């Protein structure tokens, strides 16, 4: 039951479980939990340090770490018992040379879709992407859509959530742009066509989800994450360079974590804006914010002084 | 012929090591956040370097001093000659031509 007010060092009677939360979504959703009050399980997989520098979020006694694995069916059974709500954002990119990564959307998303249905968790929560379409693309994008179809059909309360391409602070989207020192900028595939797709800024989908976290009467009813406007350019790419004025890794380095000769390249250009009768962001809102003005803040380089930027886009067009 | 494989042999340690140690972790996985946060504990410092004179007089200062014991450098092959006078009477001038040239400005060094 919510007692006096939201600062901290309060309660507001939910507790919540959030999967994953270490890399960069994760991280800051729980920062949103760590201030309106509540109980915050967050497990994590293998990273003893590396979940430091979350620990200063909430007050003292919210936030409660644990270890598991996740392909034992137990480790998910321990935690979840007690609990309101429970969302997860678990999952990744590339194939990993241990997880072969075929069913980690699939068995992972079904082996915490395990007992938490059973025991009693309520407003379970997992997500989707806007560009995840069964038709045959992409093929990370692809087993994406999977889950929509084959986790939904447990736990008939969801409202799983479907956003779009994001870019936050630390993000990877927008960033693997501007690292593009190197023979040349090369669009995909030297193409300035479908660019770009629905950009929303990461605060207003962990804004989201807060606000669904008790919404009311959203579950099994599936939302869309809705973009500023409005499609957009090929400029977005020049864009980048108009301003820019051109988690347990190792002790060394690593052996491989790349720009991945596979669907990396070909999982930015997929386009396929999708169905808008999903209520789907407004209704859950109110949230939207543009890109012109939040893309100086998450970029800095060397000058790190002047901007004088002046330039805009229409929309662009198909639009 | 061996003295630039003395040479060559001495920086390429060198010019090895720097990226043996500048490089190699530069490129590892940790987080390195591009933060305007760098440059410490002055934090933002936005001036022209000022021209400040009694810096610059000690370069000049010493310039002058150096040239001639270049001309002084060649005493200890001169001291095997013919007629040494011409030697002794005129070796001796050089430095007081040196010692001269303080004792004038020596009326102002400044803070030096
Ligand atoms: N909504 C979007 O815009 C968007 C964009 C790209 C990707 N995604 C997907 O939506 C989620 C966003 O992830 P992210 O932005 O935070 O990047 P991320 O790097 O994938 O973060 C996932 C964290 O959980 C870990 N992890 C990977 N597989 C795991 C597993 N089976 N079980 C437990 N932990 C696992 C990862 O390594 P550790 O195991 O060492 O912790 C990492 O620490 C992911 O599922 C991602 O694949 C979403």
């Amino acid at each position: 039951i919510p007692h006096g007010k939201g600062g901290r060092s309060s309660v507001s009677g939910i507790v919540a479980t959030v999967f994953g939360a270490t890399g960069f979504l994760g991280r800051y959703v729980v920062n949103h939990l760590g201030r309106m009050g509540s109980q915050v399980i967050v497990p994590h997989r293998c990273e003893p340090y590396d979940t430091m520098h979350l620990r200063p979020m909430g007050d003292l006694g919210q936030i409660i770490f644990m270890d598991w694995n996740g392909r034992d069916k137990d480790s998910i059974r321990r935690a979840v018992e007690h609990s309101s709500v429970v969302i997860n954002l678990v999952g990744r990119e590339w194939e990993t040379q241990n997880f072969d990564f075929e069913d980690v959307f699939v068995k992972i998303p079904q082996a915490i879709a395990q007992v938490s249905k059973e025991a009693g968790v309520e407003k379970f929560i997992h997500i989707s992407h806007l560009n995840a379409d069964i038709k045959s693309s992409s093929k990370y994008l692809r087993s994406k859509a999977v889950g929509e179809k084959e986790v939904r059909e447990t736990f008939p309360e969801a409202t799983i959530i479907k956003p779009a391409e994001i870019f936050g602070r630390e993000d990877r989207f927008l960033n693997y742009f501007a690292n593009i020192r190197w023979f040349g900028g090369v669009p995909l595939i030297s193409l300035g066509k479908k660019t770009v797709k629905q950009p929303v800024y990461i605060v207003d989908v962990t804004k989201g989800i807060i606000n669904a976290i008790k919404d009311p009467d959203a579950r099994g009813k599936t939302f869309a994450f809705v973009g500023p406007s409005r499609y957009l350019l090929f400029d977005l790419v020049q864009y980048v360079f108009a301003v820019a004025h051109r988690i347990g890794r190792l002790f060394e380095i690593s052996p491989f974590e790349p720009w991945t000769t596979r669907d990396k390249v070909e999982r930015i250009h997929t386009t396929d804006k999708i169905l808008p009768h999903l209520p789907g962001l407004e209704d859950l809102g109110v949230e939207a914010t543009p890109l012109e003005l939040k893309a100086i803040e998450v970029l800095r380089r060397h000058r790190t002084y002047r901007w004088l930027s002046s330039e805009i886009e229409d929309v662009q067009p198909a639009k | 012929m061996n003295l630039m494989l003395a040479l060559l042999t001495n920086f390429t340690l060198a010019t090895l090591l720097v990226i043996i140690a500048f490089w190699l972790p530069q490129l590892n996985v940790y987080s390195e956040k591009t933060s305007p946060y760098e440059c410490g504990f002055d934090p933002m410092g936005s001036a022209r370097l000022p021209f400040s004179m009694k810096f610059f007089l000690v370069a000049i200062t010493f310039l002058l001093f150096d040239l001639e014991i270049a001309l002084l450098l060649p005493l200890p092959w001169a001291s095997q000659t013919a007629n040494l006078n011409t030697m002794l009477t005129m070796a001796l001038f050089l430095i007081i031509l040196l010692a001269v040239s303080l004792a004038y400005e020596w009326t102002q060094k400044g803070l030096e």
